[PDB]
């Protein structure tokens, strides 16, 4: 009506859960994609 | 080893070399005469088969 209007939501678990430190000390995940240490550059870098 | 079943792979490098070296020689001299019979002189020459 002419004051009352009615909001839709999704959760941004991305925001939520995610922040500071924490994926970092996920183990045995399989990756697809990252960006890398200037370390782990040298490693995967003949790849590259 | 022989299937086509493995991960997608591209970086193939020179890993390590190693050699066997021809350090030292020996040598084969082929002729078409007898070396140790007589040759004789310039004047008087013989041909030993």
């Amino acid at each position: 009506n002419d004051k009352v209007c009615e909001l839709s939501l999704v959760p941004d678990v991305v925001m939520t859960y995610t922040q500071g430190n924490v994926l970092n000390t996920l183990n045995n995940v399989n990756v697809i994609r990252q960006h890398y240490t200037q370390t782990e550059y040298e490693q995967n870098l003949e790849q590259i | 080893r022989s299937n086509n079943d493995v991960l997608a792979t591209s970086t193939m490098r020179v890993h390590a070399i190693k050699s066997e070296l021809f350090t030292q020689l020996e040598y084969i001299l082929t002729i078409g005469a007898n070396l140790r019979k007589s040759f004789g002189t310039a004047e008087k020459p013989k041909f030993p088969s």
